[PDB]
């Protein structure tokens, strides 16, 4: 929407200090990969006041999966079939953090089996 | 449902065996003075060793001890407890 | 008094290591990042291995968690050695910490404790670096109720470990006074409950 | 070639945004083990019941004299003449005299001294242990001997030299005395070809191999490594859920969390658990999970390993461990033969070849810790039959009475073997039939898992830098 989800990043990165990945947005906002990737890119934009580091990883052939360190050299560019943005990092050392996620309208990919209780 | 108890159980477990293990290995590559072979019947031949001048002998005996101890027990309360 | 001493102990031994790693107050080769340091650290805090100064940590903190029914501030002084003068101040507010008279779930208590040293992290990170070759701290507390070195006038005959360990804690702490371009920075503390923890820092 | 900005501007700002409904998801592809109920896990042992290996011993002796005998038979028979003479048959060591072909079946000798790392590791928690180095330094060597409970004859030539030899394993020598009691060797038999079931011609998915967690309390790039393997499966990196929605199964094979259980307590170990636990709860409702026991995992130090336990998980798992959700996650024994949509495959968490490859064996001189030794290992593996050669090593006591489930029965259609350090496959053909042979290498370093297709049985790899 461009608006809940800046207003959750900018809560997630400023008043709690923790850093927010495109899968947070998946869960929140209830919406698919690929509109979590465009909102985080839209957000990556319009940030003249820029206070946090941005963790971007690509996609290359034979299904390679690097994290960009150096930001200046970037291997095999012509091999690239995807490349955006993780994670928005406020501090240096990324640590994430994992906790139990109820995901319960928010698959894009089911097994063919159910939880059978 | 108890990962508390159970975990240190097998902690203990473990430690039991891995010391058994290493106690059977010295044995065996000591042996291979006399036998020179590497796979069955080394191990064998090793195991029949009652040197009592060697600190481990004892320890293997101990340990051999240990393993039929009433471990056996703790097996069957670990059973219970993951059932 | 049931749950708050142990992840208080926890809060202010990663607020310690925190504080000593990223200041170079110790080699960084002498530290690692972990978890487990005889307790669940609410992140990987990189935690000192030199067992001198694991002691000292651990004497320290159980010293301040004793006293806590009195201290209402606990300090950090960064201090250099060619003089003796403090140049980075770190405080740690207690006003009154909501004392548990008479006690919530850990996770929550993980949850502010890393938001308060992400926070801490955020703020360290962008400071100047600090040269090696003898850079040290300083731990200072501010009392309300109360006189320390003043429990050795009875020759103190001492008959278990506690008694030992609270004479030893009375003694060790001598009496220092308040004392430009100082500059208060409020960081992000805890809002929890029973844990209501304001976090300071000052520079110059 | 670019700047970092102009590429995520180009990729960005063209995002397909289609087929993501979000309401009616694509379901994955149906991959199924035949093996879940029908009977007889031949790895399963009862650690209650619990040295026995004489017994396993000359089990494995009278199986594969059998054999082999019958492979010879087979091929030898009565009328097979070479090209000066015919051969005989003879029944013991010291009957092979003669200037005339023969051929004998017995058990090889070798030396198989142990490697210097491993000495020193096992003195240094002994407390009492000897200078070993004294068994190896006072004998002071290069020879294969054939033993066939009559004697022992050396085995020279050239035939014998290129080929890699664990004592204990019967072989079918076929040669010529020539000078002395040395026996030449120009032919070798191995067991008779075990059955093999027919291949499930036909849709059909494939499955994820992926081993060496080595979940820690030190390390937190290997929690982000996972968390991203985690995010590839559910199609949340790759985009591309049409093949993203093949990969039927996930597999991990040992070693999910590494410790040292010298010095451990139950806090950290519960630590890394409650993280595996997240983690199998974050990717559960998405793809089915099969979990291995490790040789660092928390489990028996023998090679059959039993599944975990139902504890040790989170009690957000709970609902999975009822017993009746078993196709979406399953804990299996160490060794264990999927039935994989008919596709049988054998997987090893690779105790059994670690531990042929801390002897130093000096034979074989026509590779050095390369990944062609540790495959041409693992292919003899295949050909004598017998997963453990090092049985005093891997195997423990009481392995089972009268039917070592360690002795082949049936080939697999695909091999398995985790915790390698380096990746590779190969195909290989014995006696009419085709196993595939895949090393999977640890994901702690050098992450990447195996995708194996079960419609063509090709492996493609996926790697993860950080
Ligand atoms: S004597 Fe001591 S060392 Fe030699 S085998 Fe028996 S135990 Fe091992």
């Amino acid at each position: 929407m461009d608006q809940k989800a800046s207003y959750f990043i900018n809560e997630k990165l400023f008043t709690e200090v923790k850093p927010v990945l495109f899968t947070d947005l998946i869960h929140h906002l209830k919406i698919g990969p690929s509109m979590a990737k465009k909102l985080m890119f839209d957000y990556y934009k319009q940030t003249t006041n820029a206070k946090y580091n941005c963790v971007v990883i690509c996609c290359y052939k034979d299904q390679t999966i690097k994290i960009i360190h150096d930001l200046s050299n970037i291997p095999q560019q012509d091999s690239i079939i995807d490349c955006f943005i993780y994670a928005f990092n406020p501090m240096d050392s990324f640590i994430p953090y994992y906790d139990i996620i109820d995901q319960k309208d928010c698959l894009t990919i089911k097994n063919s089996y159910e939880l059978k209780v | 449902k108890r990962s508390t108890t159970t975990l240190s159980f097998l902690i203990k477990k473990l430690k039991r065996q891995k010391e058994y293990q290493t106690l059977k290995t010295v044995c065996r590559t000591c042996s291979y003075r006399y036998t020179s072979d590497a796979g069955i019947e080394n191990d064998h031949i090793a195991s029949k060793c009652n040197s009592y001048d060697c600190p481990v002998f004892y320890s293997r005996v101990k340990a051999e001890r240990y393993l039929r101890d009433n471990q056996s027990v703790q097996r069957e309360e670990a059973l219970i407890s993951l059932n | 008094n049931r749950w708050v001493e142990k992840w208080l102990r926890v809060y202010l031994k990663c607020y310690i290591n925190l504080i000593l790693f990223y200041r170079n107050v110790y080699p960084p080769q002498s530290f690692d990042y972990t978890t487990y340091q005889s307790f669940n650290l609410p992140q990987f805090v990189p935690i000192n291995r030199h067992p001198a100064l694991i002691d000292y940590i651990e004497e320290l903190i159980l010293d301040v968690l004793s006293k806590l029914t009195h201290v209402y501030r606990f300090s950090i002084c960064i201090i250099n050695k060619k003089n003796d003068l403090c140049i980075e101040k770190y405080v740690l507010d207690f006003s009154e910490l909501q004392h548990v008279d008479k006690i919530i779930t850990e996770t929550e208590v993980f949850d502010e404790f890393r938001s308060s040293l992400n926070s801490l992290i955020m703020h360290l990170e962008k400071l100047p670096k600090v040269n090696d070759d003898t850079i040290t701290f300083e731990a200072v507390i501010n009392a309300i109720e109360l006189e320390l070195g003043h429990k050795l006038d009875r020759n103190r005959r001492v008959d278990s470990l506690e008694e030992k360990a609270e004479i030893e804690r009375d003694s060790n702490w001598v009496k220092c006074q308040e004392d430009p371009k100082i500059k208060l920075t409020s960081l992000v503390g805890s809002d929890v409950g029973p844990l209501i923890i304001h976090q300071f820092s000052e520079k110059l | 070639d670019l700047h970092m900005d102009a590429l995520l501007t180009k990729f960005n700002e063209d995002r397909s945004l289609q087929d993501e409904n979000l309401s009616q998801p694509r379901t994955r592809v149906r991959i199924v083990d035949d093996n879940l109920y029908n009977k007889s896990n031949p790895f399963q042992l009862c650690y209650k019941k619990r040295s026995q290996y004489y017994h396993i011993y000359q089990y494995r002796l009278k199986t594969f004299r059998e054999r082999v005998l019958k492979e010879c038979d087979k091929r030898w028979d009565a009328g097979f003449t070479l090209n000066g003479q015919l051969v005989l048959k003879k029944d013991k060591v010291l009957d092979i005299q003669g200037n005339q072909p023969c051929w004998c079946v017995g058990s090889i000798y070798c030396e198989m001294k142990y490697k210097p790392n491993v000495l020193d590791e096992v003195i240094n928690d002994t407390y009492g242990a000897p200078d070993l180095t004294k068994s190896y330094t006072d004998k002071e060597s290069d020879e294969i001997m054939l033993e066939d409970e009559s004697g022992r004859v050396l085995l020279v030539g050239d035939f014998i030299r290129s080929t890699p030899f664990i004592t204990g394993v019967v072989v079918g020598i076929l040669g010529m005395e020539a000078e002395a009691g040395t026996f030449q060797v120009l032919d070798i038999c191995y067991p008779t070809p075990l059955p093999q079931n027919p291949f499930p011609a036909p849709t059909r998915g494939k499955i994820a191999l992926v081993s060496g967690l080595n979940l820690n309390n030190t390390s937190p790039d290997r929690l982000l490594r996972l968390e991203i393997l985690r995010e590839f499966l559910m199609g949340r990196i790759n985009n591309k859920i049409d093949d993203i929605s093949l990969i039927g199964r996930l597999l991990i094979c040992g070693n999910s969390v590494d410790f040292d259980i010298k010095s451990v307590n139950k806090d950290e170990l519960m630590i890394s658990l409650t993280e595996f636990s997240k983690f199998l709860h974050n990717i559960l409702p998405s793809i089915s999970v099969d979990i291995m026991p490790g040789t660092n995992d928390p489990s028996d130090k023998s090679l059959p390993q039993q599944p975990f336990h139902k504890s040790l998980f989170d009690k957000s798992l709970e609902s999975y461990f009822n017993g009746s959700n078993k196709e979406i996650l399953n804990l299996v024994t160490n060794p264990y033969e999927f039935s994989y949509n008919g596709v049988d495959v054998l997987a090893v968490s690779g105790k059994n070849i670690n531990d042929i490859c801390k002897y130093v064996i000096p034979s074989n001189d026509n590779f050095k810790d390369d990944i062609e030794h540790r495959l041409d290992l693992m292919e003899c593996t295949m050909k004598w039959q017998n997963i453990a050669p090092t049985a005093p090593d891997t195997l423990w006591c009481y392995p089972y009475t009268d039917k070592d489930p360690f002795v082949l029965d049936k080939w697999p259609h695909v091999y398995i073997v985790a915790n390698q350090p380096y990746f590779g496959t190969r195909v290989v053909e014995i006696g009419g039939k085709n196993i595939k042979i895949i090393s999977v290498p640890e994901f702690s370093s050098t992450g990447m898992i195996i995708l194996l297709d079960l419609e063509t049985l090709e492996a493609e790899t996926v790697k993860i830098d950080i």
